[PDB]
């Protein structure tokens, strides 16, 4: 029960979902999405309710819900 | 997201695999909707496509559901990756 489901949505319109743990540090969430996606991290912004994601960040201290939306852009 | 030529290359398989399976003759005609969902809380990491595309039945345009399962998450990777059609049917 521990899982969670994060849509992440990027400016060229792209939606990719993520299954994690509430408790990984979100860095794990943002280091696969740029693998992914074959983008370079020191370009892009990862931002939850408007507000930016401290890599160490867990789901469970923001207090994500499953099916939340993660925003990514580049700087 | 569903007009990606990676999509398509997943939608096109899952209508070949459909076509092998039940001896059938439905011709992709484009991907409507897709979703694609990376499950990072395993080994082997996987993603699962769900896709909704159109194809031909005989002359008709039909929707139809296809469960795409893929060994891997890295784009990248996603040609040579391992894939199972899991799931195919009208919607």
């Amino acid at each position: 029960n521990d899982h969670i489901n994060l849509k992440v949505a990027g400016q060229d319109g792209s939606v990719v979902q993520f299954k994690i743990k509430r408790h990984t540090p979100l860095s794990k969430l943002m280091k696969a999405y740029c693998e992914r996606q074959g983008l370079s991290m020191r370009q892009i912004r990862f931002r939850f309710d408007g507000q930016p994601i401290n890599e160490t960040d867990t789901p469970a201290q923001l207090e994500m819900e499953d099916e939340d939306t993660i925003d990514v852009f580049q700087q | 997201n569903e007009n990606s030529l990676e999509i398509e290359e997943l939608a096109r398989f899952a209508v070949d695999e459909h076509n092998k399976k039940e001896n059938a003759l439905l011709e992709f005609v484009r991907v409507v909707k897709a979703k694609e969902q990376v499950d990072l809380t395993r080994f082997p990491v996987t993603t699962m496509y769900y896709l909704t595309l159109e194809a031909k039945d005989g002359g008709k345009k039909k929707l139809y559901e296809a469960k795409v399962w893929v060994k891997g998450y890295l784009l990248e990777e996603l040609k040579h990756n391992f894939k199972e059609l899991q799931e195919f049917k009208p919607v």
